[PDB]
């Protein structure tokens, strides 16, 4: 093991906390001091899973919003690796849903890109942004709709996120799902209001990114819907 | 290269990476940079020979944005 140059963070990642517990109480200061990454015992424990660490660092009140030098709050470590119990501990003592690391992203972001449903409604309950742009300006639908997130998509459409806004690329989710071949995911967004006409930064909209199997689908659809509702 | 290839090569090479439980490669596989598989290959080998210096035997987010920015210019 050995992840970090000051030894509780290392037994806080190793699952140690029989250890972790004596020295801590011996000198309660110790719980929050930060390593060479500005990580403290409670980042480390959120990056290892271990669930009973993560409650006895928050029995004793350390800070739970603070970020490592790359911006990742415990919080985000939480639910991109997909720790449901630890994210759900975390929200109950205050987390900041939408924190923001050094690549722009909340918790979502990553929740959404790896497919951790639970997390991702927990955060949305809990307030998230479902609209949050990273750095590139990307969404956590792009990542959902771009890696064939289906229920994630549905998840965040639930929650209102929205369906149109452009990456630095001028990309939305949908050119996303057609670029990748999402078919279902394309079909599910232009029914819930994804426009076929936006064109990206290469003058493309997703019916000239999709295969044409794919963009006559998507075409139908889009009349389907511009003629009712 | 095209956004799924890109997936597809950091995902399989990494697939033998110990990486911690938090790492999302999404990060880079999204950014607009067109790069090589070469390149991948290399910041992925970068990354885990970088697990050294700072010398942790997993890698770390930073292992990444660190090969990734060195690598990619």
């Amino acid at each position: 093991g050995c992840v970090s140059n000051i030894m509780i963070c290392n037994l806080a990642y190793s699952g140690k906390l029989d250890e972790l517990k004596e020295r801590i109480l011996a000198d309660k200061s110790l719980a929050t001091r930060t390593d060479q990454d500005s990580r403290t015992a409670l980042h480390w424990a959120c990056s290892a899973g271990h669930t009973e660490i993560v409650e006895f660092l928050l029995q004793l009140g350390v800070p739970v919003n603070d970020k490592d030098d790359a911006g990742w709050s415990p919080l985000h470590i939480a639910a991109s690796a997909g720790f449901d119990e630890i994210v759900k501990a975390l929200l109950v003592k205050g987390a900041h849903v939408n924190a923001v690391n050094q690549n722009g992203c909340t918790p979502l972001h990553y929740a959404a890109s790896k497919n951790r449903h639970e997390i991702a409604v927990m955060l949305l309950e809990g307030g998230a942004n479902p609209d949050a742009k990273d750095h590139y300006d990307a969404t956590a639908m792009h990542r959902a709709a771009a890696k064939g997130n289906l229920k994630m998509v549905h998840i965040l459409l639930f929650y209102k996120a929205s369906t149109n806004i452009q990456d630095t690329e001028g990309n939305t989710p949908l050119h996303l799902a057609c670029d990748e071949e999402r078919v279902e995911e394309a079909k599910f967004l232009v029914t819930q209001g994804a426009s076929i006409y936006i064109e990206n930064k290469e003058e493309k909209t997703p019916l000239q990114v999709a295969k044409g199997g794919l963009g006559l689908i998507l075409k139908r659809l889009a009349e389907g819907e511009e003629a009712s509702m | 290269m095209d956004r799924r290839q890109k997936r597809l090569i950091f995902s399989t090479i990494t697939s033998k990476m110990n990486l911690s439980e938090e790492v999302d490669l999404e990060d880079y596989v999204a950014r607009p940079d067109k790069i090589s598989g070469a390149d991948i290959n290399s910041i992925c080998q970068e990354s885990g020979m970088l697990a050294v210096r700072e010398n942790r035997y997993i890698v770390l987010a930073k292992d990444f944005e660190k090969a990734y920015k060195t690598v990619i210019k």
